[PDB]
């Protein structure tokens, strides 16, 4: 996934 | 008189001196079916070659594992090969199917290959990073790679990448491809677009990225994706294909069932939800000449 | 006289009688293993992806768990398997030889044990690995071969029937190859075993005592004599019928292949030729007792 | 007069010989069969009884204590  | 007493007590003795005699005989033949050790029903094949394709051009009809030396590689190792009958010969690197192995490993581990390598291609594994080098630029010849996949409902889907290469370790062995070939898979290395952030596909993407483990952080990330997601891959901050993930029972799981909060688990998000986990997963390569 | 008791020595025909009965029990008791064996034993030895010249290289490797690896000592050599432990004193180990439950013959000649015999390994539990060791002996080739490669040590563990245990620590092992009949050498000993290979048994004194030294014996099988015992003689060799193969001077203080005898505590009327030809570690168990655990391991020493 | 005892006492030094030599047996044909565990599909078991033997060794030893 996706990090902030 | 003790006439047949002394009598009767010397056909007994005689008798059984000789059925002693006999038993002995009977021995030594149990011994000799007793000098070979356990069949061993995993084997090794005779024939050897620069990759699988090229053990499949030699003759090579049935899966199973043989022994390979790329030309610049100094020793020869063992590899599975998956031969089906059209002649081509696949290259195998990576495998998932029960989470049996542990792939939660360091830097070491993951550049020598770890897991275990069976004839019926019925076990997990990841061959090393230094072979996977060795054997896709052991030559000019281009090298394509093939991600398979399986749910937890039987069905499979594909992923194709043409000119699929891993770089050496000078260069954390990062992985390389000129173009997604198609598959109904979907191209998660491309990255992808998961919500409002104008930059989520940009930042999940892998062509490109180094490898990285928990021990050996070259990511895009501030903190370590590889100790947090707890695997070996190309991390990018962080991804959005990750098959060396922690393997779930069943596939579903959620953000309660890891540790740091994040989906670690095997996703190929262009073709499951994130929190989604694969029930198989392979990686192999074959001479991009062989499917065109 | 008369017949006192020359009517009362009936007690011979009960001890026949039962002797006669003894003969039938054993002869169904081989009969039946006969049957047994029309089919052997398997294992399913899926191969680890590690691999290296032996087990030092292989748990540097990132090869952290205790089982069957397969090796290539050199370029030259086609990689065989063997049992690797990597848990005992910093791991790293080379299984040469092991003993733990009599289940493989060791009185073999001397082909057998040039090329190696028995069960490297065996399945666990539950598991598509085998990481349990089984009864075996790597082979004089190998075994060679591996000490030559540069400094190695040795570590022999055992235990006995009640579970206590000790081992022998050899800082320097070497063994030559065929033509110069696997000559063995052994230094720098330590450990709570007795220093058998070195000093023979401690039981003893004079010549009596260093005539059971291995150190710089040859390696001698019941089919081919390179014993310490000079002599003429054909029915005088260290290595009896179904003995095991050593490095036998005249004869010895410790033999590890020697005959699995159960429960540890045997006698003269129980060996096959009235010798005591069972596992033996006469430093530590005396001369008459069989252990019920004995292993070798190899390693590099480092230089 | 007699013509038994002479071959009786030798008799029993035979039966004797017969007894050691039925308990080596008793004793290789144990360990042969426990080699075959690692060979064949299923080994026998089974349990040696020496005390028999050397009750029967103790009490022969008794006679030839006579004559
Ligand atoms: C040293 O060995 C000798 C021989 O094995 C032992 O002395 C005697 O040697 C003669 C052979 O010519 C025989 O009477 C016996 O073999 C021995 N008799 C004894 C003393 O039992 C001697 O005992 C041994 N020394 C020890 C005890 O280690
Ligand atoms: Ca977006
Ligand atoms: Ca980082
Ligand atoms: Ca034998
Ligand atoms: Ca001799």
């Amino acid at each position: 996934g996706p990090r902030p | 008189t003790h006439d047949s007493s002394i009598r009767y007590l010397q056909e007994i003795y005689n008798s059984n001196n000789q059925k002693i005699v006999n038993l002995k005989e009977k021995v030594a033949q149990l011994e000799a079916q007793c000098q070979e050790p356990c069949k061993d029903t995993v084997q090794i094949h005779d024939i050897t070659g620069k990759d699988c394709q090229d053990i499949a051009n030699k003759g090579a009809k049935q899966s199973g594992l043989y022994f390979i030396k790329p030309l610049k590689a100094n020793q020869q190792f063992l590899v599975y090969c998956e031969i089906d009958g059209s002649g081509n010969g696949w290259t195998v690197f990576q495998k998932r199917l029960d989470g049996s192995v542990d792939f939660k490993k360091n830097w070491i581990q993951y550049k020598e290959g770890f897991g275990h390598l069976s004839p019926t291609g019925t076990t997990e594994f990841w061959l090393g990073n230094e072979k996977i080098h060795l054997i896709s630029t052991q030559s000019a010849i281009p090298y394509a790679l093939r991600v398979e996949l399986e749910d937890w409902n039987g069905r499979t889907s594909t992923a194709d990448y043409a000119m699929f290469k891993v770089g050496p370790e000078a260069d954390k062995y990062r992985l390389t491809y000129a173009y997604f070939a198609g598959g109904d898979a979907g191209d998660a290395f491309d990255g992808f677009d998961f919500g409002d952030d104008p930059s989520d596909k940009f930042f999940t993407s892998h062509n490109g990225m180094q490898f990285s483990t928990w021990d050996n952080d070259n990511d895009k990330f501030e903190g370590n994706c590889a100790e947090q997601d707890g695997s070996g891959w190309w991390m990018n901050k962080c991804h959005a294909g990750h098959l060396n993930g922690v393997y779930y029972q069943g596939g579903t799981y959620s953000k309660a069932s890891t540790p740091n909060g994040y989906d670690n688990g095997i996703i190929w998000a262009t073709w499951k939800t994130r929190w989604y986990s694969m029930k198989k997963t392979t990686m192999k390569i074959i001479p991009f000449n062989r499917l065109t | 006289v008369n017949s006192n008791i020359p009517t009362n020595l009936r007690v011979l025909r009960s001890i026949l009688e039962n002797l006669r009965s003894k003969i039938q029990k054993l002869e169904s008791d081989v009969s039946a293993q006969m049957e047994y064996c029309r089919t052997p034993c398997t294992v399913s030895c899926n191969i680890p992806v590690v691999s290296g010249k032996e087990c030092e290289e292989i748990i540097r490797k990132g090869g952290e768990t205790s089982e069957m690896y397969l090796i290539q000592p050199d370029s030259s050599v086609k990689p065989y398997r063997v049992y690797c432990d990597m848990n005992t004193e910093n791991g790293g180990w080379t299984v040469i030889q092991n003993r733990q439950d009599g289940s493989v013959d060791f009185g073999r000649k001397w082909d057998p044990y040039k090329q190696g015999f028995g069960n490297v390994a065996t399945n666990t539990d539950g598991k598509n690995y085998c990481g349990l060791p089984g009864e075996y002996w790597l082979g004089n080739d190998k075994i060679s071969q591996l000490t030559r490669m540069g400094p190695t040590e040795l570590l022999i563990e055992m235990e006995d029937w009640k579970g206590d245990k000790v081992k022998a620590h050899y800082g320097g092992f070497t063994v030559q190859n065929e033509a110069n009949k696997y000559q063995i050498s052994v230094n720098k000993y330590r450990g709570t075993a007795g220093n058998a290979l070195m000093d023979g048994a401690s039981q003893l004194m004079g010549e009596n005592r260093t005539m059971t030294i291995h150190n710089g014996m040859f390696f001698s099988t019941y089919d081919r004599d390179n014993d310490g015992w000079l002599t003429s003689d054909p029915r005088k060799q260290c290595s009896k019928e179904d003995g095991g193969g050593w490095w036998y001077n005249r004869c010895h203080a410790a033999n590890p292949n020697g005959r699995y005898y159960w429960g540890g505590q045997y006698t003269w009327d129980m060996a096959k030729h009235g010798t005591d030809d069972g596992v033996v570690w006469m430093n530590w168990k005396g001369s008459w007792y069989s252990m019920r655990k004995m292993s070798m391991k190899i390693r590099p020493f480092f230089p | 007069v007699i013509e038994k005892v002479q071959h009786i006492q030798l008799l029993q030094k035979n039966v004797r010989a017969q007894l050691v030599d039925m308990k080596r047996l008793e004793v290789d044909i144990d360990i042969k069969i426990r080699s075959c565990r690692g060979s064949c599909s299923r080994a026998l078991a089974r349990e040696v009884d020496l005390k028999d033997y050397e009750d029967q060794q103790k009490q022969l030893e008794q006679v030839i204590a006579k004559d």
